[PDB]
């Protein structure tokens, strides 16, 4: 899968790693895909607003290829919600997570 | 911000002040002097136990029911192939049932067993294995605390 | 709802202000969700090839949850052209607006 | 059709639009829509971890109205791993491609 | 960029030439002096009658046939809680048919109380309302400006 | 920080955001256009009225129960020598006994006095004199304020 | 150093401290907002009455028996063209010969046509013309300044 | 990195150590000498069929089967509107089927038209076409190099 | 300058070489790990310790006669309100009278509870006692130290 | 900006982009290899052609109908003294008569004479010769460039 | 790279990380607290062992076959003279022959005298002695280091 | 200073003006097209003739009576081993002996044997070999060049 993690505060190395642990943790436990084939990417100190103010916020972008379990994105938002705010001091209320899934993936030149 | 002390020349203590732990390092099998391989080791499975705990719950939440996952020791053999033995505690609130109980532990050694790295060389050319200890403890008491010195009696 | 907006143009504080209160009207009026429930993101100064050329270009991106009513779209793509234009200063021929759908949403550690 | 790549290695002048003559090649012969309404999005120096290493690595959206044919998503990531494996210098197994067709696209201020 | 001036101590003109608005801050209940909050406060409404413009249209396309919303005044109550009245203008061409009237008008009321923050307390701990008043113009005269000083009397 | 405005050559509003004050600068015998000595000249004679206020009371204290003394007008004789007439209002709360008001009168009299200089020429070579003008208000009541634009009709 | 202030979006007062003037901006016509370009072109206008007095006489010599050119007006016509009328004084002293006040009367005008670029389009795209009023004052007088905010009531 | 030389007014050889390429530039129609756009056009052909390679596959890879296809020539004409012919040589796999050889022609020519913008005018201002010359080869051969200088004896 | 060692979570070795001082911080009652707060409280009642000392002399004079006031160890105690333990040595000499011990020891109690700051919150909320052992040496032994290690034994 | 290539150790060719030329250096008598002070030698005679072409007309001026005075080689003749022969063209258009000729030709010898300092030795202590070829063309033919490559052939 | 840490006022252990040392250094007699003068003496001890260690092979060596001089304890005696004990291990290969052993004693020792300056004041005014335990290890076994923890059991 | 050309893709003209060479390289073998580590392998060898030069005498001598030692061309076979063909000229004078003849013949020999690095891999893994062409020549005359352009005649 696609970990797409959007904030308005900055991430250094400890905050990257500690978000890229505990994302491995997600696709093994919950997602049931292996935790090396997780694509996770970091885009720190995004201009962001959101209810009435700029105040620190997350936005999680997940994309499985084959959709989600019936109780998986329940068990992701909470553990990525309480991984962020951990790690980012953002609040939970201020913290998006959104699942897509793509129609095809692509790999090592293959689909 | 991290304070390492050589008690021996096998055996450190190692207090992350920013991070919020204390670990006991230990050269356990050979008594060989720790290197700052050794300790970088060390400090990566601190970071790995403190990602393990935030599949759990985050703990900075106000009035956190736990559980609490904590790094105790790192003990490493470096005799043969080069393994690592992470102790940490599992402390769930008291009065939790058979169910949370079991729930707790099995989602703990999950966790464990991916951000520690089981079974496999990590980044250190290391392979990691870990042992779970049960706690159970009133968390809202003024007397807690999870990394309680009287946990580290059997390290230090 | 999200809104993620792209520009190959800076943005300062009044043009990334400008087009959030204009959003927060698209999110009321034609999406009929509440304004502080859009998640808005800016992404200035992108570097954007198309149509031959690096001028400036913006592609909008809405993401939001149970897809969009009749005529909802049209609506919206019709506002965030106008307002891309008179605050970035780029031509409509070069404003793309995508229209997404998530599987599901997080928010404050529920879905 | 809008195709963002995102590289946790430099991008520059040379490199970028390397990349975007084989967008606008890929858009026009598999894809078989006009090269000019090719919207392209690169994002460079994206810290980015996959595979429990840091090392160069690729993740290239590609968003297209309408889907795509029997066989052109296979088509696509054959030339666009390719592409960037010669102009990044990333190894093959580090580059994924995402397939994705928005329900609406909005252009020259018409939904159409 | 921004020309301020006192005509009074609670009467102020606002010129913005970047944004091509002119507005008159008036402390119409109390005749308090206007502060730099009061000042913030006009240019945060003047923002948002901005972008309750783009809502019906880019002012700035050629040949743009309206509707217009233009700012004329903000009146401020600051004896007991912080309220504002923002006066507005909708500027509609002369040849426009009544259901393009009532449509310019029902959009421009549903753009600007979303803009404008109505009926709750804003960035600036501010409760605000409007009043817009509905204008015909020749918008293809040469001798039409959407801010005509004649539409600032009631004001001035 | 300071808004400066001409009315007329001669008329020119003086608004202090950073101070709190507000004042009327007018070359009133002659007309003449005021040049920038006699806008330092108000602001010299702005802040001496703020130092005035100093000796009755710290009108940042919470609850303050004045006496207040605000700077109003200050009118430039430019035509021989160079003269000022400071306008000014002393403002006691209503429940003030005629001694209190008296007391209060002179303790303002002999302070302005020294503060804006009106024994000698100052540093900008003026012969300063002022006049005080006796207010009685509610300090309590939520249509209040010393600088009320009422108390300028007499300028503007 | 230069005071601008809108008293009305078409009616600007301008004044110069470093060379001594002010001017009323008024887009008479159309009753348009004042822009930028309106304000240079106004500035500019200002800057020829300027060049226009060095040639009857240096006024800062001392006893400057005159005459003085002093602008007062700057009315834009934006409607169709962009033009301008430039009110100004002419200032003699009251014991001419009426002869001397026709020949000052005369090279005022010559001087004019050229500083103000009269019938033509100057750098801003503006055809010119002006209007000057003759007026006769004691220059030696204490209560005269060329300036003197009597010559600008048919203006604001 | 770009090696360029006049080998005559009109004729240019370009060496592109960098991107691995050898290319004559000539203005054949008319001998003019080449200016710096008439290379500018030239080294954005070549980095066309650069592109226009990576369609059929990547060179660097190991064991690349191909097909490659390597710019020999551009040659200008400039005598009226500003026009290129763009020489290239398609290199397929010895003993290449009947259709391989044309799946790989075509799947070129496709390639070229739009990296080459054959059909419109490109950013130089400038119409392109191309000829295409198909070659076999031993690629696996140690005799083998995609720009041997031979495949250049018809334009030096 | 100073040496921090985590002999375990709860027991702290302090050494300050700069000022001469060795202290062992301990969270005696709970047993919770020492954070940074924790031990700037140390390294603040140490500091108070030496303050006390100039109270009864300057321990720097050459043949010093004492007394010596020295830290020994600070027990924090965390648990409900923040608290702290000081126990400090008193040491006069051997030749010292009971009423230069009983003297020596009431004049050192008066400096320790001011600088100490007992039974009051401290600068950081800390509610800081003491605890006082009288020791008698022969400082001019050569086997004589203020801070021997032996004088240690009770908190390691 | 400016290309030179070695075709031979005494075959040299110089591209100078910003001033348009294009010049064969050859050391033809002794046929030594070119140094640094041959190419500054040579691009010193290339600038002075240029100056001469100015006597006659600045060729940038639209529609300019000649003559052309347009260097072509300098052959360096080192065996004994410094000497260079400087081969230049003429080019004067078609519809030219025998006079307008022959006075064209005598105006670009005297101009030429001057600037390439056929008297003296010039700056590199270099005696200077040169020869000039008649040429007439059409010059508002599209296939007519001053510099076309076939006006060198005599030297490649 | 240098951790130092006290155990007690007189017991402190340095490790040294990038010369792959472990010393303990301890104020044996006196008891008093070590400071950074006996710190640099521990240090400079533990050079001077590393520099002994080079007169008998360096153990970078790859299959290096011995001896081992190791550093164990520095036992500082600062009642009188300032004195320090080194208390070193010299390990031997298990297969070595007693010529061997008693030759590789001598080279050792005779080294040692000179590194550690013995019987004599040193750069720190200290005068040293040493005292060396010979031991014998299979160098090959993977449970040996020459700094193996149990080396330091008598001084911790 | 080194100033480079490709008259085709597999021969290159490389001129060292510092060092005062010229060669020719060429791929001549493969004809493939020379490279970044061709032209670095032609330099290397440039510079090896001229260190076998000075093993005969230093040119730069005046007066200097020969022999001369000049690299014409390198010639690199890189089909399967990387190999390099070295043409050198050895130029003495008409007037020496046939003993001084073939002893300077023997000396070159020696010194492009060792310069050259000749039946062996080199810095760039490439085996060298080389081939002088023995000449006579009035060294005094003042058409004679040790790097004559006629020389060059069998490699461009």
């Amino acid at each position: 899968p696609v970990i797409q993690t959007f904030v308005s505060t900055p991430l250094d190395h400890e905050k990257r790693n500690m978000l890229t642990k505990v994302y491995r943790i997600v696709t093994d436990t919950i997602l049931g895909k292996p935790a090396e084939l997780v694509m996770m990417t970091f885009h720190d100190s995004t201009p962001m607003h959101f209810f009435g103010s700029t105040d620190p916020v997350a936005c999680v972008r997940v994309e499985a290829l084959g959709g989600y379990g019936p109780s998986e994105p329940e068990k992701v938002t909470k553990v990525v919600t309480d991984a962020i705010s951990y790690v980012c001091g953002i609040v939970a209320d201020r913290i998006f997570v959104l699942y897509f899934s793509p129609l095809h993936c692509g790999w090592n030149g293959t689909n | 911000s991290v304070n390492t002390s050589f008690l021996s020349p096998s055996l450190v203590t190692i207090r992350d002040f920013d991070k919020g732990q204390f670990a006991v390092l230990r050269i356990g099998r050979t008594g060989f002097p720790a290197d700052k391989g050794d300790i970088d080791l060390c400090l990566s499975k601190m970071d790995g136990v403190l990602a393990a705990q935030l599949y759990l719950g985050n703990p900075r939440e106000p009035g956190f029911k736990g559980p609490h996952i904590r790094i105790r020791c790192v003990d490493i053999d470096d005799k043969h192939t080069y393994n690592a033995m992470v102790y940490v505690d599992l402390i769930v609130g008291t009065g939790a049932s058979e169910v949370e109980r079991e729930t707790a532990e099995e989602r703990a050694r999950r966790a464990l067993a991916v951000a520690l790295r089981v079974d496999e060389a990590d980044e250190h050319s290391c392979v990691t294995q870990f042992e779970m200890k049960l706690r159970e403890e009133l968390l809202s008491s003024d007397s807690f605390h999870p990394d309680k010195d009287e946990y580290y009696k059997d390290f230090l």
